[PDB]
């Protein structure tokens, strides 16, 4: 579950209520404001059988959760959880700046 | 006109194919497209250098049919989308191969002659002919590519 | 099904970066062990992670983002309640060292009575899960509901041991203000990140407003900057005065219930949550804490929290418990005798009176320190005959006997409630037809006005007629309006019968004035167990009745065959006065003054230029001398 081959995603009205479990995500897969059109969005990897199940979520949504449970470690919080938690500053600000009607727009990758 | 024997995009997830690297390689996958569930089988090891992943279909019965025409929707990732191993690809190949029986989970690359080499959603068609044996497998070889693949359908002409 | 189930020997959940090619890792155990199963859950489901982007768009595009953030490059007010090696020190009964809390204590537990009790904030069904994710702290929290449930505002805060966060929610989408450790403030939702919400912030402390682009005006134009310089750049027992100050404002303006001013009253919760949130970093950034300190600024907000009830009566707050401090103000305020108090410096008996509130146990003061309010208070008004003004420590002073006189179990014993009579009549002898204008000229001016300059003796007094009607007769620019409304409000919630004499009245007493031997009732008619008078030269509409009563319940020896009050005419050459009341009426507008006769300096200073009696310049007043045995004259000439 490294390299995804559609990188860029469209959010779907019917996934907040068939989002899976926290603890069944396989991995969790960031774009580029450089790719997708600007559009801040993710892909959930989970997996039913034999079919590895791809969900379209929220960048700045996801990158949230993230921060807030990387800020709930405190001192248990590792080195690569705080270069984690970096990134997810990083690119919820980047993001950020180039969030637009055009960049809330993801349909566009359907 | 236009019989189909095959088609993918129409199982909807219920057709299940086989994997000779089971686990790498090709991955059966779901996606949710306009609020439907849309499959696809897409493999992605670009970073990795030899590959040859195999996608065999089910047995497909002939009948009536002696010229097919095989179409392919498929996405490949631009190699230069990667931070990388620059020995990624942005092909893959397409074997078929007869046979009177069902051979089940049992794969031989020996049997498989190859149709062509699919090259850049991307819409190919190719044709095969003449078809002689009770049924026929369809594959698909992975050479170091990033392609899903969300459409196969096979049929013949009036 | 299970969490466990689920994640099915993956040690990692994996993130990867589709076009940078860098993976970070999260291990699920650790996950786990640091961050609780159900945790994780409820943030997973808060996160709303397939929310669409435009959803999201419209949520930033709501908000109202500040210019840019103001840094003070100080580090706020130093710590006023740190110990010196002057002084000694104890871990946590019997130890007493001495009394006036001269000491010091360690905080660690007097920091675990403040965050006793964990709440869980931002749940689901709440409007701040639209911007924060839930999480569970030890916290104190505080809420008002102003109105009804289809009309009225919410204000709802919480003070942790790290930040503060208040919400204005105008359903009873919601405005919210922080204040507190710019690492250590909640979690934000995708559609705004903490720097860009941040309006001042110290080298310690932050400011954040997440306020709606509809929200109230004032709000939006209010500076923030001026409010966290106010908050950390004075001390926080001065703060919490200016606090006092500003409910005490939303007192006099009847806006205690007014859905309008709901943010005026939002940005005071806020400083008052700011206020107990300065006091308890206090606490728990020095390992000692000063006894009487921490004492003083435990009284003030107590104090504050009492007042603001008293104008929002919704006013709830629950987790400021002082459990171990009220033990060692316990400890302290035993040793206080009388005389000790009553010789003690102001500064120190004011501070003798704050650990009487915080070592109160269950509402019982003990009887050393009422006498020596009654001595304190005795000479108070002795002094007060001299010159007949009062100065804002004396009014502070004051106030500090008027919060530990309410909420005081009445005197078992009968001495002390006949002390406590005495004290009282006292307070009614300083409220004066002088103070009521006074008090009425300072409430004119609410700018002007602070806690200590808005308190009168006619809060502890025994007149009842301090009505808006009769104040705006007693007032002497066009602000009267103002200024006989808002005290008249102040009176009615600071004001205060249940002594002595229960020989059938009703609500129609004017005042009460109650002598050794015998109790007068000044009211609108007559009582039937009671020697009456019917007070003479005075309007139909304002008439009265002094009816006396002896507390055992007697008859008197003299019989009167006439209410009528009789005149004499024409200083002193002993002290006839003593034990006497003499009381000024005005022809039209009734009662004016009422002085207790304590002393002889009293007696002679009653006939001093600025005293409220026996002024010839005005041509209808009348001054009756109510004397100890139940006679009642006039006094001309
Ligand atoms: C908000 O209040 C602050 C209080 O300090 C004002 O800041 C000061 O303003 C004076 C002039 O009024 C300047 O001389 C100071 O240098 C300012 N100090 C700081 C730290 O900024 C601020 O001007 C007020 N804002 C508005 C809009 O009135
Ligand atoms: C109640 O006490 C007053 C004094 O407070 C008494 O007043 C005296 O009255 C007599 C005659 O009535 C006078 O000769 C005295 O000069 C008065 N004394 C003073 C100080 O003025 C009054 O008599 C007492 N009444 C009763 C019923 O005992
Ligand atoms: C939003 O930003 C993009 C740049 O990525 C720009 O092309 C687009 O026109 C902008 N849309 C609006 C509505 O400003
Ligand atoms: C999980 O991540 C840690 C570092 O966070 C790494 O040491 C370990 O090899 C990883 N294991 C797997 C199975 O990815
Ligand atoms: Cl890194
Ligand atoms: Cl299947
Ligand atoms: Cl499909
Ligand atoms: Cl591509
Ligand atoms: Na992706
Ligand atoms: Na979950
Ligand atoms: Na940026
Ligand atoms: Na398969
Ligand atoms: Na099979
Ligand atoms: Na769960
Ligand atoms: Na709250
Ligand atoms: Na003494
Ligand atoms: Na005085
Ligand atoms: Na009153």
């Amino acid at each position: 579950r490294s390299y995804v081959a559609l990188p860029c995603c469209a959010i779907q009205a019917s996934a907040a209520s068939t989002l899976p479990l926290f603890f069944a995500v396989h991995s969790i897969h960031f774009a580029d404001p450089n790719h997708c059109n600007g559009v801040s969005i993710a892909k959930l990897r989970s997996k039913t059988g034999d079919i590895t199940v791809e969900t379209c979520v929220n960048g700045f949504n996801l990158r949230s959760f993230l921060v807030a449970v990387v800020r709930r470690l405190g001192s248990w919080a590792s080195q690569e959880n705080l270069r984690l938690l970096w990134y997810l500053q990083r690119s919820l600000t980047a993001y950020t700046v180039g969030f637009n009607a055009t960049t809330a727009d993801s349909s566009i990758h359907n | 006109k236009e019989v189909v024997l095959l088609d993918f995009a129409a199982a909807g997830g219920e057709l299940g194919w086989l994997t000779h690297p089971y686990g790498k390689g090709w991955d059966l996958m779901q996606n949710i497209m306009n609020d439907m569930p849309i499959y696809m089988y897409s493999v992605c090891n670009v970073m990795s250098g030899d590959q040859d992943n195999w996608l065999r279909t089910n047995w497909v019965y002939r009948g009536e049919a002696e010229r097919i025409f095989i179409e392919l929707k498929f996405t490949v990732r631009d190699c230069n989308s990667f931070p990388g191993a620059s020995s990624c690809k942005e092909t893959f190949n397409l074997y078929y191969a007869e046979s009177d029986l069902d051979y089940g989970t049992n794969f031989q690359k020996r049997l498989f002659t190859k149709i062509d080499t699919i090259a850049p959603l991307n819409v190919e068609e190719r044709s095969v002919g003449p078809l002689t044996r009770k049924g026929f497998y369809l594959a698909f070889q992975d050479i170091g590519a990033c392609v899903a693949l969300l459409s196969v359908r096979v049929y013949y002409k009036k | 099904r299970s969490a466990t189930q689920l994640i099915n020997g993956r040690t990692n959940l994996s993130i990867e970066l589709e076009f940078n090619g860098t993976s970070f890792f999260l291990n699920w155990q650790n996950l786990l062990n640091v961050i609780t199963e159900p945790a994780l859950t409820e943030l997973w489901t808060s996160a709303e992670v397939a929310e669409d982007l435009r959803v999201t768009l419209k949520k930033r595009q709501s908000l109202f983002f500040p210019n840019k953030t103001v840094v003070i490059s100080g580090d706020g007010h130093r710590y006023t309640c740190e110990v010196p090696t002057s002084s000694q020190t104890y871990n946590i009964y019997s130890a007493l060292p001495g009394h006036l809390g001269g000491f010091g204590i360690n905080a660690r537990l007097v920091l675990g009575d403040i965050f006793a009790s964990k709440w869980s904030l931002f749940a689901r069904d709440t409007p701040e899960y639209r911007v924060f994710y839930p999480m569970n702290v030890m916290a104190v929290k505080f809420s008002i509901s102003i109105g009804n449930n289809e009309s009225g505002v919410a204000l709802y805060g919480v003070v942790s041991e790290d930040f503060v966060v208040v919400t204005l929610h105008n359903r009873s989408t919601a405005s919210h203000l922080l204040f507190g450790l710019p690492d250590s403030l909640p979690s934000l939702k995708g559609h705004a990140t903490y720097d860009e919400l941040t309006f001042a912030r110290n080298a310690k402390y932050a400011l954040v407003a997440i306020l709606p682009k509809d929200s109230y005006q004032t709000l939006l134009t209010e500076n923030y900057t001026r409010i966290f310089l106010n908050m950390t750049e004075s001390t926080p027992l001065e703060f919490t005065r200016t606090i006092q100050t500003r409910i005490v404002s939303i007192e006099a303006r009847r806006a205690c219930a007014a859905q309008e001013a709901a943010p005026d009253i939002f940005l005071v919760l806020f400083q008052m949550l700011v206020a107990h949130f300065l006091v308890a970093r206090g606490i728990a950034e020095h390992r000692f804490v000063e006894v009487d300190c921490v004492c003083r600024q435990y009284a003030e907000l107590y104090f504050l929290r009492r007042i603001s009830r008293l104008c929002m009566p919704t006013f709830t707050t629950v987790g400021y418990n002082h459990t171990t401090l009220g033990a060692v103000a316990a400890t302290q305020i035993a040793r206080v005798s009388a005389t000790k108090l009553a010789s003690l410096p102001r500064s120190s008996q004011e501070t003798v009176l704050a650990m009487v509130q915080l070592g109160a146990r269950d509402g019982a003061v003990p009887s050393s320190i009422l006498e020596g309010i009654a001595m304190v208070v005795e000479h108070m008004y002795t002094a007060y005959t001299y010159v007949y003004t009062l100065g804002d420590t004396e009014r502070k002073l004051m106030l500090d006997i008027h919060t530990v006189l309410t909420d005081s179990c009445p005197p078992k014993d009968s001495g002390v409630s006949e002390k406590l009579l005495r004290t009282y009549l006292m307070f009614t002898s300083m409220c004066t037809n002088i103070e009521l204008g006074e008090m009425i000229a300072r409430f004119s001016k609410p700018d002007s006005l602070n806690i200590y300059r808005a308190f009168s003796p006619c809060f502890l007094g025994l007149r009842y007629d301090l009505h808006p009607a009769k104040l705006r007769a007693e007032a002497p620019r066009t602000a009267v309006a103002r200024g006989t409304s808002g005290f008249a409000e102040l009176l009615h919630a600071l004001h205060l019968l249940i002594p002595a004499i229960n020989c059938i009245t009703a609500d129609k007493i004017i005042a009460t004035v109650p002598l050794p031997h015998v109790t007068y009732i000044i009211s609108s008619e007559a009582l039937s167990n009671a020697v009456v008078y019917e007070v003479s030269e005075i309007f139909l509409k304002s008439a009265m009745f002094i009816s006396a009563i002896k507390p055992d319940c007697s008859g008197f020896n003299f019989s009167q065959i006439d209410r009528h009050i009789p005149i004499v005419y024409n200083p002193r050459r002993g002290c006839p006065l003593c034990d006497s009341v003499i009381m000024s009426y005005d022809e039209s507008d009734g009662l004016q003054s009422l002085m207790y006769v304590t002393n002889e300096r009293v007696q002679t200073n009653l006939f001093l230029d600025k005293s409220p009696f026996f002024d010839n310049n005005n041509l209808h007043i009348h001054y009756l001398w109510l004397r100890d045995n139940g006679t009642v004259v006039e006094i001309r000439g």
